[PDB]
Protein backbone atom coordinates (compact mmCIF):
# COMPACT_ATOMS: atom_id res chain seq x y z
CA UNK A 1 0.00 0.00 0.00
CA UNK A 2 1.36 2.87 -0.65
CA UNK A 3 -0.50 6.56 -0.04
CA UNK A 4 1.28 8.39 -3.32
CA UNK A 5 2.63 6.59 -6.46
CA UNK A 6 4.70 8.20 -8.35
CA UNK A 7 5.79 7.57 -12.27
CA UNK A 8 8.41 9.54 -13.69
CA UNK A 9 7.94 9.01 -17.42
CA UNK A 10 9.95 10.37 -20.42
CA UNK A 11 8.58 13.53 -20.38
CA UNK A 12 5.93 13.44 -17.84
CA UNK A 13 4.96 12.45 -14.16
CA UNK A 14 1.92 10.49 -13.35
CA UNK A 15 1.11 10.64 -9.73
CA UNK A 16 -1.80 8.79 -8.09
CA UNK A 17 -3.53 9.62 -4.59
CA UNK A 18 -5.84 7.25 -2.63
CA UNK A 19 -8.57 8.90 -1.04
CA UNK A 20 -7.84 7.61 2.06
CA UNK A 21 -5.14 9.47 2.11
CA UNK A 22 -5.09 9.99 5.99
CA UNK A 23 -6.62 6.17 6.49
CA UNK A 24 -9.18 7.97 9.04
CA UNK A 25 -12.00 6.28 7.63
CA UNK A 26 -13.13 9.63 6.18
CA UNK A 27 -12.18 10.06 2.24
CA UNK A 28 -11.45 13.67 0.94
CA UNK A 29 -12.77 15.30 -1.82
CA UNK A 30 -11.18 14.55 -5.16
CA UNK A 31 -11.66 18.36 -5.91
CA UNK A 32 -9.46 18.77 -2.93
CA UNK A 33 -6.49 17.28 -4.52
CA UNK A 34 -4.09 19.19 -7.08
CA UNK A 35 -0.81 19.50 -8.37
CA UNK A 36 2.08 21.85 -7.74
CA UNK A 37 1.82 25.87 -7.16
CA UNK A 38 -0.24 26.19 -9.39
CA UNK A 39 -3.06 23.30 -8.29
CA UNK A 40 -3.87 21.80 -11.43
CA UNK A 41 -6.85 19.38 -11.83
CA UNK A 42 -6.56 16.05 -11.36
CA UNK A 43 -6.51 14.05 -14.76
CA UNK A 44 -8.19 11.34 -14.07
CA UNK A 45 -10.33 9.25 -11.17
CA UNK A 46 -10.82 5.59 -10.13
CA UNK A 47 -13.84 4.66 -7.95
CA UNK A 48 -12.95 1.15 -7.62
CA UNK A 49 -9.93 1.71 -4.88
CA UNK A 50 -10.86 5.61 -4.41
CA UNK A 51 -8.23 7.08 -6.26
CA UNK A 52 -7.10 10.14 -8.00
CA UNK A 53 -4.29 10.88 -10.80
CA UNK A 54 -2.75 13.49 -11.92
CA UNK A 55 -0.51 13.67 -15.02
CA UNK A 56 1.26 17.10 -16.11
CA UNK A 57 4.55 17.56 -18.25
CA UNK A 58 8.25 17.65 -16.07
CA UNK A 59 8.12 21.34 -16.55
CA UNK A 60 4.19 21.73 -16.02
CA UNK A 61 2.46 23.62 -13.02
CA UNK A 62 5.10 25.09 -11.18
CA UNK A 63 7.39 22.14 -11.25
CA UNK A 64 10.83 23.11 -10.41
CA UNK A 65 14.13 21.81 -11.90
CA UNK A 66 17.62 21.28 -9.93
CA UNK A 67 20.35 20.71 -12.39
CA UNK A 68 23.35 18.36 -10.90
CA UNK A 69 26.55 16.83 -12.46
CA UNK A 70 25.10 14.26 -13.36
CA UNK A 71 21.52 14.06 -12.92
CA UNK A 72 18.34 16.51 -13.13
CA UNK A 73 15.81 16.31 -10.28
CA UNK A 74 11.95 17.59 -11.09
CA UNK A 75 10.42 18.43 -8.03
CA UNK A 76 6.41 19.91 -7.21
CA UNK A 77 4.09 18.56 -4.82
CA UNK A 78 0.47 17.72 -4.33
CA UNK A 79 -1.44 19.86 -2.13
CA UNK A 80 -4.71 19.15 0.24
CA UNK A 81 -6.77 21.88 0.72
CA UNK A 82 -9.96 21.33 2.40
CA UNK A 83 -13.40 23.05 1.52
CA UNK A 84 -14.58 25.77 3.80
CA UNK A 85 -16.67 25.44 6.61
CA UNK A 86 -20.33 25.89 6.26
CA UNK A 87 -19.43 27.90 8.51
CA UNK A 88 -16.61 30.38 7.23
CA UNK A 89 -15.46 31.40 10.97
CA UNK A 90 -14.51 28.27 11.61
CA UNK A 91 -11.84 25.23 10.47
CA UNK A 92 -11.86 21.58 11.26
CA UNK A 93 -8.81 20.45 8.75
CA UNK A 94 -6.04 21.60 8.22
CA UNK A 95 -4.20 21.94 4.19
CA UNK A 96 -1.68 19.59 3.45
CA UNK A 97 1.14 19.18 1.25
CA UNK A 98 3.10 16.32 -0.23
CA UNK A 99 6.76 16.35 -1.42
CA UNK A 100 6.88 14.97 -5.32
CA UNK A 101 10.56 14.06 -6.71
CA UNK A 102 11.79 13.05 -10.29
CA UNK A 103 15.23 11.55 -11.21
CA UNK A 104 16.57 11.40 -14.34
CA UNK A 105 20.23 10.58 -15.66
CA UNK A 106 21.59 13.84 -17.78
CA UNK A 107 23.47 12.84 -21.14
CA UNK A 108 38.99 25.84 -27.42
CA UNK A 109 37.52 27.41 -24.50
CA UNK A 110 35.36 30.20 -24.87
CA UNK A 111 34.25 33.51 -22.57
CA UNK A 112 30.15 34.45 -22.37
CA UNK A 113 30.67 38.23 -22.73
CA UNK A 114 32.61 37.92 -26.09
CA UNK A 115 30.58 34.75 -27.58
CA UNK A 116 28.85 31.68 -27.86
CA UNK A 117 29.31 29.89 -31.13
CA UNK A 118 28.46 26.68 -29.81
CA UNK A 119 24.63 25.27 -28.37
CA UNK A 120 26.96 23.53 -26.12
CA UNK A 121 28.66 26.82 -24.73
CA UNK A 122 25.97 28.01 -22.37
CA UNK A 123 26.30 28.24 -18.44
CA UNK A 124 24.66 26.40 -16.04
CA UNK A 125 23.74 27.57 -12.42
CA UNK A 126 22.53 25.61 -9.76
CA UNK A 127 21.06 26.85 -5.72
CA UNK A 128 21.90 23.90 -3.55
CA UNK A 129 20.46 23.64 0.12
CA UNK A 130 23.42 22.07 2.80
CA UNK A 131 24.25 20.85 5.40
CA UNK A 132 24.81 22.56 8.25
CA UNK A 133 28.54 21.73 7.36
CA UNK A 134 28.41 22.30 3.85
CA UNK A 135 29.76 18.89 3.19
CA UNK A 136 26.95 17.24 1.30
CA UNK A 137 23.70 18.50 0.56
CA UNK A 138 20.63 18.21 2.25
CA UNK A 139 16.90 17.35 2.44
CA UNK A 140 13.92 19.90 1.80
CA UNK A 141 11.87 19.01 4.99
CA UNK A 142 12.39 18.91 8.63
CA UNK A 143 12.70 22.51 8.75
CA UNK A 144 11.52 24.89 11.88
CA UNK A 145 11.89 28.28 12.86
CA UNK A 146 15.48 28.93 14.53
CA UNK A 147 16.69 26.48 12.08
CA UNK A 148 19.36 27.95 9.35
CA UNK A 149 19.16 27.68 5.57
CA UNK A 150 22.72 26.56 4.26
CA UNK A 151 22.44 27.89 0.47
CA UNK A 152 25.67 27.25 -2.20
CA UNK A 153 25.17 29.13 -4.91
CA UNK A 154 27.65 27.98 -8.08
CA UNK A 155 27.86 27.78 -11.72
CA UNK A 156 29.34 25.31 -13.87
CA UNK A 157 33.54 24.90 -14.37
CA UNK A 158 33.67 23.59 -17.73
CA UNK A 159 36.05 24.87 -20.74
CA UNK A 160 35.30 28.19 -20.28
CA UNK A 161 37.33 31.28 -18.44
CA UNK A 162 37.78 31.72 -14.76
CA UNK A 163 34.53 33.50 -13.14
CA UNK A 164 33.56 35.35 -10.20
CA UNK A 165 29.76 34.15 -8.98
CA UNK A 166 27.61 36.87 -7.42
CA UNK A 167 23.70 36.94 -6.27
CA UNK A 168 21.85 39.81 -7.25
CA UNK A 169 18.88 38.75 -5.69
CA UNK A 170 16.59 36.36 -3.65
CA UNK A 171 12.98 36.25 -2.92
CA UNK A 172 11.25 34.08 -0.98
CA UNK A 173 7.37 33.70 -1.30
CA UNK A 174 4.84 30.83 -1.50
CA UNK A 175 4.73 29.56 -5.20
CA UNK A 176 8.08 29.73 -7.94
CA UNK A 177 7.15 33.23 -8.92
CA UNK A 178 8.50 35.59 -7.04
CA UNK A 179 6.22 38.57 -7.76
CA UNK A 180 3.37 37.06 -5.97
CA UNK A 181 1.96 37.91 -2.99
CA UNK A 182 3.53 37.60 -0.17
CA UNK A 183 6.90 37.78 -1.02
CA UNK A 184 9.94 38.98 1.05
CA UNK A 185 13.54 39.99 0.15
CA UNK A 186 16.34 38.01 1.32
CA UNK A 187 19.25 39.32 -1.08
CA UNK A 188 18.60 42.85 -3.15
CA UNK A 189 20.01 46.04 -3.92
CA UNK A 190 22.57 43.79 -6.36
CA UNK A 191 24.35 41.69 -3.51
CA UNK A 192 23.21 43.05 -0.28
CA UNK A 193 22.14 40.65 2.02
CA UNK A 194 19.51 42.81 3.66
CA UNK A 195 17.47 39.57 5.59
CA UNK A 196 20.74 40.28 8.36
CA UNK A 197 20.63 43.71 8.53
CA UNK A 198 17.57 43.73 10.63
CA UNK A 199 15.99 42.18 13.85
CA UNK A 200 17.96 39.58 15.64
CA UNK A 201 19.05 37.54 12.23
CA UNK A 202 22.42 35.98 11.66
CA UNK A 203 22.06 35.36 8.20
CA UNK A 204 25.07 36.71 6.04
CA UNK A 205 27.28 35.47 3.25
CA UNK A 206 30.18 32.90 3.95
CA UNK A 207 33.77 34.25 3.82
CA UNK A 208 36.28 33.05 2.70
CA UNK A 209 34.83 31.46 -0.81
CA UNK A 210 35.63 27.91 -1.66
CA UNK A 211 36.10 28.79 -5.05
CA UNK A 212 35.60 32.05 -7.30
CA UNK A 213 32.82 30.46 -8.85
CA UNK A 214 30.94 29.76 -5.70
CA UNK A 215 29.45 31.91 -3.29
CA UNK A 216 27.61 31.02 -0.12
CA UNK A 217 25.18 32.15 2.61
CA UNK A 218 23.34 31.55 5.85
CA UNK A 219 19.97 32.52 6.20
CA UNK A 220 17.85 32.13 9.23
CA UNK A 221 14.62 30.09 8.49
CA UNK A 222 10.87 32.07 8.31
CA UNK A 223 7.36 31.66 6.99
CA UNK A 224 4.68 33.75 5.71
CA UNK A 225 2.03 35.28 8.19
CA UNK A 226 -1.18 33.60 7.26
CA UNK A 227 0.41 30.40 5.30
CA UNK A 228 -0.98 26.88 6.48
CA UNK A 229 0.87 25.24 3.56
CA UNK A 230 4.19 25.58 5.61
CA UNK A 231 6.55 25.89 2.97
CA UNK A 232 8.85 28.37 1.13
CA UNK A 233 10.27 28.75 -2.75
CA UNK A 234 13.60 30.81 -3.16
CA UNK A 235 13.96 32.63 -6.44
CA UNK A 236 17.66 34.06 -7.02
CA UNK A 237 19.20 35.97 -10.11
CA UNK A 238 23.02 34.84 -10.44
CA UNK A 239 25.25 36.45 -12.69
CA UNK A 240 28.84 36.68 -13.19
CA UNK A 241 31.97 38.37 -13.97
CA UNK A 242 35.26 37.67 -14.91
CA UNK A 243 37.28 35.85 -12.44
CA UNK A 244 40.01 38.43 -11.37
CA UNK A 245 37.40 42.37 -12.17
CA UNK A 246 37.19 44.67 -9.18
CA UNK A 247 33.96 44.00 -7.25
CA UNK A 248 31.71 47.68 -7.41
CA UNK A 249 28.37 48.97 -6.08
CA UNK A 250 26.64 46.82 -9.26
CA UNK A 251 28.88 43.58 -8.79
CA UNK A 252 29.13 42.29 -5.03
CA UNK A 253 28.14 40.47 -2.13
CA UNK A 254 27.66 42.17 1.14
CA UNK A 255 26.39 41.13 4.37
CA UNK A 256 25.65 43.32 7.50
CA UNK A 257 27.47 42.59 10.67
CA UNK A 258 25.48 43.18 13.83
CA UNK A 259 28.45 42.69 16.31
CA UNK A 260 30.08 45.51 14.15
CA UNK A 261 27.38 47.16 13.16
CA UNK A 262 28.92 47.59 9.91
CA UNK A 263 28.49 46.25 6.29
CA UNK A 264 31.37 43.52 5.16
CA UNK A 265 32.18 42.41 1.39
CA UNK A 266 32.92 39.02 0.90
CA UNK A 267 35.57 40.60 -1.21
CA UNK A 268 36.92 44.27 -2.25
CA UNK A 269 37.09 47.80 -0.87
CA UNK A 270 34.77 48.28 2.25
CA UNK A 271 33.38 51.22 0.91
CA UNK A 272 31.08 49.35 -2.11
CA UNK A 273 28.73 48.18 0.80
CA UNK A 274 27.86 51.71 1.15
CA UNK A 275 24.85 52.18 -0.97
CA UNK A 276 23.34 48.60 0.74
CA UNK A 277 22.58 51.45 3.54
CA UNK A 278 21.33 53.65 1.47
CA UNK A 279 19.26 51.38 -0.02
CA UNK A 280 19.84 52.04 -3.83
CA UNK A 281 22.41 51.10 -5.38
CA UNK A 282 21.70 51.75 -8.47
CA UNK A 283 24.13 53.79 -11.28
CA UNK A 284 23.00 57.41 -12.06
CA UNK B 1 25.20 37.11 -18.26
CA UNK B 2 22.73 36.40 -15.39
CA UNK B 3 20.21 33.39 -14.65
CA UNK B 4 17.64 32.89 -12.44
CA UNK B 5 17.62 29.58 -10.62
CA UNK B 6 14.34 28.47 -8.12
CA UNK B 7 15.21 26.30 -4.77
CA UNK B 8 12.14 24.81 -3.23
CA UNK B 9 9.73 23.82 -2.47
CA UNK B 10 10.68 23.89 1.09
CA UNK B 11 8.95 22.76 3.83
CA UNK B 12 8.44 23.39 7.41
CA UNK B 13 6.38 21.92 10.40
CA UNK B 14 2.85 22.38 10.81
CA UNK B 15 3.31 23.80 13.97
CA UNK B 16 2.62 27.37 13.86
CA UNK B 17 3.61 27.36 18.19
CA UNK B 18 6.89 25.33 17.97
CA UNK B 19 9.69 26.56 19.79
CA UNK B 20 12.43 25.24 21.55
CA UNK B 21 12.48 22.89 23.83
CA UNK C 1 10.66 26.43 34.70
CA UNK C 2 10.26 29.83 33.22
CA UNK C 3 6.36 30.13 34.89
CA UNK C 4 5.86 30.22 38.46
CA UNK C 5 2.13 30.16 39.96
CA UNK C 6 0.80 31.59 43.20
CA UNK C 7 -2.46 30.48 43.84
CA UNK C 8 -3.32 32.89 46.87
CA UNK C 9 -6.31 33.70 48.93
CA UNK C 10 -8.34 35.39 46.38
CA UNK C 11 -5.70 35.98 43.63
CA UNK C 12 -3.27 34.57 41.60
CA UNK C 13 0.37 35.99 40.54
CA UNK C 14 2.62 34.43 37.63
CA UNK C 15 5.79 35.05 37.19
CA UNK C 16 7.71 34.84 33.71
CA UNK C 17 11.08 34.80 32.45
CA UNK C 18 11.55 36.59 29.25
CA UNK C 19 14.06 34.00 28.55
CA UNK C 20 10.72 31.97 27.68
CA UNK C 21 12.11 29.20 25.59
CA UNK C 22 15.95 28.92 26.58
CA UNK C 23 17.20 30.22 24.11
CA UNK C 24 18.65 33.51 25.86
CA UNK C 25 16.59 35.32 23.77
CA UNK C 26 14.82 37.61 25.96
CA UNK C 27 11.07 38.41 24.73
CA UNK C 28 9.53 41.71 24.77
CA UNK C 29 7.36 41.96 28.55
CA UNK C 30 4.63 44.00 26.28
CA UNK C 31 3.83 40.77 24.25
CA UNK C 32 2.62 38.90 27.28
CA UNK C 33 -0.38 39.11 28.76
CA UNK C 34 -2.71 37.22 31.26
CA UNK C 35 -6.10 35.42 29.83
CA UNK C 36 -8.55 35.70 26.69
CA UNK C 37 -8.77 39.26 28.18
CA UNK C 38 -5.43 40.35 27.42
CA UNK C 39 -4.56 42.32 31.01
CA UNK C 40 -1.57 43.86 30.82
CA UNK C 41 1.47 42.76 33.63
CA UNK C 42 1.50 44.26 36.93
CA UNK C 43 5.07 45.03 37.51
CA UNK C 44 8.44 43.78 35.97
CA UNK C 45 11.74 42.80 37.46
CA UNK C 46 14.31 43.99 35.22
CA UNK C 47 17.56 42.37 37.48
CA UNK C 48 16.38 38.67 36.69
CA UNK C 49 14.27 40.07 33.37
CA UNK C 50 10.92 39.10 34.93
CA UNK C 51 7.40 39.92 33.93
CA UNK C 52 4.88 39.28 36.91
CA UNK C 53 0.50 39.41 36.63
CA UNK C 54 -1.82 39.69 39.42
CA UNK C 55 -5.23 39.33 38.89
CA UNK C 56 -8.13 38.34 41.31
CA UNK C 57 -9.52 34.56 40.39
CA UNK C 58 -12.30 35.56 38.64
CA UNK C 59 -10.78 38.43 36.42
CA UNK C 60 -9.13 38.78 32.76
CA UNK C 61 -11.74 35.66 31.51
CA UNK C 62 -10.57 33.07 33.83
CA UNK C 63 -12.86 29.72 33.85
CA UNK C 64 -14.04 28.32 36.79
CA UNK C 65 -14.65 24.63 37.14
CA UNK C 66 -16.77 23.20 40.71
CA UNK C 67 -15.69 19.57 41.54
CA UNK C 68 -17.16 17.92 44.14
CA UNK C 69 -13.98 18.64 46.72
CA UNK C 70 -12.22 21.71 45.17
CA UNK C 71 -12.93 24.27 42.80
CA UNK C 72 -10.53 24.54 40.18
CA UNK C 73 -9.62 28.43 38.45
CA UNK C 74 -8.44 28.43 34.63
CA UNK C 75 -6.54 30.78 32.57
CA UNK C 76 -3.74 31.44 29.77
CA UNK C 77 -0.39 33.41 29.41
CA UNK C 78 -0.67 34.34 25.93
CA UNK C 79 2.94 35.55 24.03
CA UNK C 80 2.14 37.53 20.52
CA UNK C 81 4.64 38.69 19.23
CA UNK C 82 5.29 42.23 17.97
CA UNK C 83 5.24 42.66 14.11
CA UNK C 84 8.67 41.58 12.32
CA UNK C 85 10.70 43.83 10.12
CA UNK C 86 8.61 43.46 7.44
CA UNK C 87 5.17 42.50 8.65
CA UNK C 88 3.98 39.60 5.87
CA UNK C 89 6.69 37.36 7.85
CA UNK C 90 7.19 35.81 10.72
CA UNK C 91 10.00 35.03 12.80
CA UNK C 92 9.22 34.03 16.43
CA UNK C 93 6.40 32.16 16.82
CA UNK C 94 3.23 33.08 19.18
CA UNK C 95 2.57 30.94 22.36
CA UNK C 96 -0.09 30.10 25.09
CA UNK C 97 0.58 28.49 28.41
CA UNK C 98 -2.12 26.85 30.47
CA UNK C 99 -2.49 28.34 33.88
CA UNK C 100 -4.48 25.96 36.52
CA UNK C 101 -5.38 27.02 40.58
CA UNK C 102 -6.80 24.46 42.78
CA UNK C 103 -8.34 25.22 45.96
CA UNK C 104 -10.60 23.02 48.65
CA UNK C 105 -14.15 24.01 48.73
CA UNK C 106 -15.89 24.82 51.78
CA UNK C 107 -31.32 23.52 48.59
CA UNK C 108 -29.52 24.72 45.23
CA UNK C 109 -29.05 23.13 41.89
CA UNK C 110 -24.98 23.29 41.06
CA UNK C 111 -24.64 22.61 36.63
CA UNK C 112 -21.61 21.38 35.59
CA UNK C 113 -19.50 20.56 32.16
CA UNK C 114 -17.00 18.31 31.91
CA UNK C 115 -14.05 16.98 29.15
CA UNK C 116 -14.54 13.34 29.32
CA UNK C 117 -11.78 10.47 27.47
CA UNK C 118 -13.55 9.18 24.72
CA UNK C 119 -14.58 5.87 26.81
CA UNK C 120 -16.33 8.28 29.30
CA UNK C 121 -15.21 6.63 32.04
CA UNK C 122 -12.65 9.53 33.68
CA UNK C 123 -12.16 12.98 33.02
CA UNK C 124 -9.59 14.34 30.58
CA UNK C 125 -7.02 17.61 30.12
CA UNK C 126 -7.76 20.30 28.01
CA UNK C 127 -4.75 20.01 26.24
CA UNK C 128 -3.42 18.03 23.57
CA UNK C 129 -6.28 18.48 21.13
CA UNK C 130 -5.51 18.57 17.28
CA UNK C 131 -8.17 19.10 14.49
CA UNK C 132 -9.56 15.63 14.06
CA UNK C 133 -9.88 14.51 17.40
CA UNK C 134 -13.45 14.44 19.37
CA UNK C 135 -14.40 16.64 22.44
CA UNK C 136 -16.74 14.60 24.30
CA UNK C 137 -18.62 16.80 26.55
CA UNK C 138 -20.23 15.54 29.97
CA UNK C 139 -23.32 18.11 31.23
CA UNK C 140 -24.84 17.24 34.63
CA UNK C 141 -26.60 18.49 37.48
CA UNK C 142 -26.09 17.68 41.06
CA UNK C 143 -28.30 15.15 43.31
CA UNK C 144 -29.90 16.91 45.78
CA UNK C 145 -32.18 16.03 48.53
CA UNK C 146 -35.38 17.33 46.03
CA UNK C 147 -37.13 15.26 43.36
CA UNK C 148 -35.01 13.53 40.46
CA UNK C 149 -34.65 15.68 37.54
CA UNK C 150 -34.17 15.68 33.42
CA UNK C 151 -31.32 17.62 31.79
CA UNK C 152 -31.18 19.51 28.74
CA UNK C 153 -28.78 22.13 26.55
CA UNK C 154 -30.45 25.23 25.53
CA UNK C 155 -27.62 25.77 23.34
CA UNK C 156 -23.65 26.04 23.22
CA UNK C 157 -21.30 28.40 22.14
CA UNK C 158 -17.59 28.85 21.22
CA UNK C 159 -16.04 31.82 21.00
CA UNK C 160 -12.40 33.11 21.92
CA UNK C 161 -13.14 34.30 25.81
CA UNK C 162 -15.99 33.39 28.01
CA UNK C 163 -18.10 36.03 26.82
CA UNK C 164 -20.51 33.87 24.07
CA UNK C 165 -21.74 37.48 22.52
CA UNK C 166 -17.85 38.26 20.89
CA UNK C 167 -16.89 38.29 17.86
CA UNK C 168 -16.12 35.29 16.44
CA UNK C 169 -18.35 32.58 17.60
CA UNK C 170 -20.00 29.77 16.43
CA UNK C 171 -23.11 28.30 17.23
CA UNK C 172 -22.64 24.16 18.54
CA UNK C 173 -25.97 24.03 20.00
CA UNK C 174 -29.19 26.09 19.21
CA UNK C 175 -32.92 26.26 19.30
CA UNK C 176 -33.47 24.77 22.58
CA UNK C 177 -31.64 21.75 21.93
CA UNK C 178 -30.61 21.22 18.78
CA UNK C 179 -27.04 19.81 17.94
CA UNK C 180 -26.80 21.86 14.37
CA UNK C 181 -23.28 21.26 14.21
CA UNK C 182 -23.97 17.82 13.41
CA UNK C 183 -26.58 19.25 10.79
CA UNK C 184 -23.41 20.59 8.10
CA UNK C 185 -20.51 19.53 6.28
CA UNK C 186 -19.38 15.98 7.44
CA UNK C 187 -19.37 16.21 11.03
CA UNK C 188 -20.10 13.42 13.59
CA UNK C 189 -21.66 16.12 16.33
CA UNK C 190 -24.24 14.02 18.24
CA UNK C 191 -25.94 13.56 21.48
CA UNK C 192 -25.34 10.21 22.78
CA UNK C 193 -27.85 7.50 23.59
CA UNK C 194 -29.14 6.47 25.83
CA UNK C 195 -28.59 8.66 28.97
CA UNK C 196 -26.47 7.36 32.33
CA UNK C 197 -29.24 9.13 34.38
CA UNK C 198 -32.06 11.20 33.21
CA UNK C 199 -30.01 14.27 35.15
CA UNK C 200 -27.09 13.36 32.29
CA UNK C 201 -26.80 14.92 29.24
CA UNK C 202 -23.37 13.77 26.58
CA UNK C 203 -22.79 14.52 23.57
CA UNK C 204 -19.84 14.63 21.07
CA UNK C 205 -18.45 17.47 18.90
CA UNK C 206 -16.03 17.78 15.84
CA UNK C 207 -13.11 19.46 16.79
CA UNK C 208 -13.18 23.18 15.09
CA UNK C 209 -11.10 26.21 15.72
CA UNK C 210 -11.74 30.04 14.70
CA UNK C 211 -10.02 31.48 11.57
CA UNK C 212 -7.63 33.91 11.97
CA UNK C 213 -6.99 33.26 15.48
CA UNK C 214 -3.62 32.58 16.36
CA UNK C 215 -3.64 31.22 20.15
CA UNK C 216 -5.88 28.20 18.87
CA UNK C 217 -8.57 27.96 21.81
CA UNK C 218 -11.99 27.85 22.43
CA UNK C 219 -14.29 28.80 25.30
CA UNK C 220 -17.95 26.96 25.07
CA UNK C 221 -20.13 28.37 27.03
CA UNK C 222 -23.72 26.50 27.74
CA UNK C 223 -27.25 27.26 28.70
CA UNK C 224 -28.65 24.36 30.82
CA UNK C 225 -31.93 23.83 32.40
CA UNK C 226 -33.86 21.41 33.72
CA UNK C 227 -37.03 19.87 33.75
CA UNK C 228 -39.26 17.39 36.09
CA UNK C 229 -37.58 13.32 35.20
CA UNK C 230 -40.91 12.21 34.00
CA UNK C 231 -42.24 15.66 31.94
CA UNK C 232 -42.56 14.71 28.14
CA UNK C 233 -39.78 16.33 26.06
CA UNK C 234 -41.27 19.07 23.52
CA UNK C 235 -40.20 21.79 20.90
CA UNK C 236 -38.90 23.80 23.93
CA UNK C 237 -36.78 20.88 25.93
CA UNK C 238 -35.56 18.46 24.07
CA UNK C 239 -32.07 16.58 23.01
CA UNK C 240 -32.04 16.48 18.73
CA UNK C 241 -28.50 14.98 16.67
CA UNK C 242 -29.10 15.51 12.93
CA UNK C 243 -28.21 12.09 10.98
CA UNK C 244 -27.12 12.67 7.41
CA UNK C 245 -27.64 8.75 6.80
CA UNK C 246 -31.16 9.27 6.84
CA UNK C 247 -31.27 13.12 6.07
CA UNK C 248 -33.26 12.91 9.45
CA UNK C 249 -33.41 14.75 13.65
CA UNK C 250 -33.43 11.99 16.11
CA UNK C 251 -34.16 13.08 19.65
CA UNK C 252 -32.63 11.42 22.79
CA UNK C 253 -36.27 10.50 23.80
CA UNK C 254 -39.47 11.58 22.97
CA UNK C 255 -41.71 11.61 19.79
CA UNK C 256 -39.36 11.78 16.17
CA UNK C 257 -41.96 14.79 15.36
CA UNK C 258 -40.12 16.68 18.25
CA UNK C 259 -37.61 17.93 15.94
CA UNK C 260 -39.23 19.35 13.40
CA UNK C 261 -38.66 22.95 14.40
CA UNK C 262 -34.52 22.05 14.28
CA UNK C 263 -34.70 22.07 10.40
CA UNK C 264 -36.85 25.56 10.24
CA UNK C 265 -34.15 27.11 12.62
CA UNK C 266 -37.04 28.06 15.25
CA UNK C 267 -38.21 26.61 18.01
CA UNK C 268 -39.87 29.32 19.74
CA UNK C 269 -43.01 28.43 21.61
CA UNK C 270 -45.02 31.62 20.49
CA UNK D 1 -34.23 26.66 36.70
CA UNK D 2 -30.92 27.08 34.68
CA UNK D 3 -27.83 28.31 34.51
CA UNK D 4 -24.85 28.95 32.02
CA UNK D 5 -21.45 26.92 32.29
CA UNK D 6 -17.90 27.85 30.46
CA UNK D 7 -16.06 25.10 30.11
CA UNK D 8 -12.08 25.91 28.54
CA UNK D 9 -9.71 26.96 27.57
CA UNK D 10 -9.58 24.26 25.42
CA UNK D 11 -5.88 24.36 23.53
CA UNK D 12 -5.19 22.84 19.99
CA UNK D 13 -1.50 21.79 19.89
CA UNK D 14 -0.07 21.18 16.51
C1 LIG E 1 39.35 29.38 -22.24
O1 LIG E 1 39.62 28.87 -20.93
C2 LIG E 1 40.97 28.40 -20.77
C3 LIG E 1 41.09 27.65 -19.45
O2 LIG E 1 40.64 28.50 -18.42
C4 LIG E 1 41.94 29.59 -20.92
O3 LIG E 1 41.65 30.70 -20.06
C5 LIG E 1 41.80 29.95 -22.41
O4 LIG E 1 42.74 30.92 -22.86
C6 LIG E 1 43.64 30.63 -23.91
O5 LIG E 1 44.45 29.60 -23.33
C7 LIG E 1 45.68 29.48 -24.04
C8 LIG E 1 46.46 28.27 -23.52
O6 LIG E 1 46.35 28.22 -22.10
C9 LIG E 1 46.47 30.77 -23.81
O7 LIG E 1 46.51 31.11 -22.42
C10 LIG E 1 45.74 31.86 -24.58
O8 LIG E 1 46.42 33.11 -24.42
C11 LIG E 1 44.32 32.00 -24.03
O9 LIG E 1 43.56 32.81 -24.92
C12 LIG E 1 40.38 30.43 -22.70
N1 LIG E 1 40.27 30.70 -24.11
C13 LIG E 1 39.53 31.74 -24.64
C14 LIG E 1 39.51 31.77 -26.13
O10 LIG E 1 38.94 32.60 -24.00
Amino acid sequence: YTPVAVQCQEAQLVVTVHRDLFGTGRLINAADLTLGPAACKHSSLNAAHNTVTFAAGLHECGSVVQVTPDTLIYRTLINYDPSPASNPVIIRTNPAVIPIECHYPRRPTWSPFNSALSAEERLVFSLRLMSDDWSTERPFTGFQLGDILNIQAEVSTENHVPLRLFVDSCVAALSPDGDSSPHYAIIDFNGCLVDGRVDDTSSAFITPRPREDVLRFRIDVFRFAGDNRNLIYITCHLKVTPADQGPDPQNKACSFNKARNTWVPVEGSRDVCNCCETGNCEPP
Amino acid sequence: VAADVVIGPVLLSADHHHHHH
